[PDB]
């Protein structure tokens, strides 16, 4: 199928302490695989899953020296942020980083990512083009222009069309025998008296990985938006998700209503009903 | 500025009496990151709660896991109360083994 | 492999 690479990075500003605190998370294909802290005793990219270890001391010295790089780039951002924006000393304030790449099934690039925000607020992002850039606030727009002066998008258009690529090829087969599993999720319904006459039945999907889901219930025929209750998708601890959906009914006529669940994992749709 | 928490409480395998388990809160959509997680058995705090790391979504806002070992009892009400500068008081969601 | 970022904001 598809893959893709995420780093998200993150500086926080608070009034007294003298530096702000700095983390980066990768992801391939929306899973955790290295992370740097700077509040760590030792502050340095770690790996995350079992697959990473295969990497040199060579590796992770870069990686830590570049994570360095990155700190004192946000340090220095949030800085001129500060002045940007008119704002004081003695408050707390927050730069994020959003980068990497998808790849579509053929493993080639379809697209690239680099965006920004401050005081989580969409401040600049790179096009899809990746030569353009976006910025709505009037504060944004010293930053463009700085970097439209500099040729800041051919920097990013390399790393994003080249290395960003090629190391995501390279982690894919690393773990090959570890991020190519789906966990299809496994449905129930359970029933709920209310108020007489009426019952709530709620349709449960569990054990689930990716997170991605969609539960239906559906009165014979069409489907019910109104008013079905559902929960978002959680994290059960254990890597696996769950959810629910419920739609409230008559009590007797409930054989009528039927749950679906569509998951990637599934061969197809499940179908579903109360079973006493 | 501000967005506020969303909450769910939650265990992870299917709860029976008397059978450990692991609790769950799932505190999600804020910012900013700064925020104060306590899981509560009647009404006390659970003295060992395990954190996970802060992370972040694609539209900005910060999420968090919070756990605990915990055995469900017929009797006993769990909680999880979030402290965070978007609300002037302390939110608490109770445990609703069927939600 | 992480990015590293050319000129500040």
């Amino acid at each position: 199928g598809p893959h893709s690479m995420r780093y998200f990075e993150t500086a926080v500003s608070r009034p007294g302490l003298e530096e702000p605190r700095y983390i980066s998370v990768g992801y391939v294909d929306n899973k955790e695989f290295v992370r740097f802290d700077s509040d760590a005793e030792n502050p340095r990219y770690e790996p995350r899953a079992p697959w990473m270890e295969q990497e040199g001391p060579e590796y992770w010295e870069r990686e830590t020296q570049k994570a360095k790089g990155q700190e004192q780039w946000f340090r220095v951002s949030l800085r001129n942020l500060l002045g940007y924006y008119n704002q004081s000393a003695g408050g707390s304030h927050t730069l994020q980083q959003m980068s990497g790449c998808d790849l579509g099934s053929d493993w080639r690039l379809l697209r690239g990512y680099l965006q920004f925000a401050y005081e989580g607020r969409d401040y600049i992002a790179l096009n899809e083009d990746l030569k353009t850039w976006t910025a709505a606030d009037m504060a944004a727009q010293i930053t463009r222009r700085k970097w439209e002066q500099s040729g800041a998008a051919e920097h990013y258009k390399a790393y994003l069309e080249g290395e960003c690529v090629e190391w995501l090829h390279r982690y894919l087969k690393n773990g090959n025998a570890t991020l190519l599993r789906t966990d299809s999720p496994k449905a129930h319904v359970t029933h709920h008296p209310r108020s007489k006459g009426e019952v709530t039945l709620r349709c449960w999907a569990l054990g689930f990985y990716p997170a991605d889901i969609t539960l239906t219930w559906q009165l014979n025929g069409e489907e019910l938006t109104q008013d079905m209750e559902l929960v978002e998708t959680r994290p059960a601890g254990d890597g696996t998700f769950q959810k629910w959906a419920s739609v409230v009914v008559p009590l007797g006529k409930e054989q009528n209503y039927t749950c679906r669940v569509y998951h990637e994992g599934l061969p197809e749709p499940l179908t579903l009903r109360w079973e006493p | 500025i501000q967005k506020t928490p969303q909450i769910q409480v939650y265990s992870r395998h299917p709860p029976e009496n008397g059978k450990p388990n692991i609790l769950n809160c799932y505190v999600t959509q804020f910012h900013p990151p700064h925020i104060e997680i306590q899981m509560l058995k009647n009404g006390k705090k659970i003295p060992k709660v395990e954190m996970s790391d802060m992370s972040f979504s694609k539209d900005w806002s910060f999420y968090i896991l919070a756990h605990t070992e915990f055995t469900p009892t017929e009797t006993d009400t769990y909680a999880c109360r979030v402290k965070h500068d978007s609300m002037a008081e302390p939110k608490t969601v109770y445990w609703d083994r069927d939600m | 492999k992480a990015v590293f970022n050319f000129a500040t904001m």
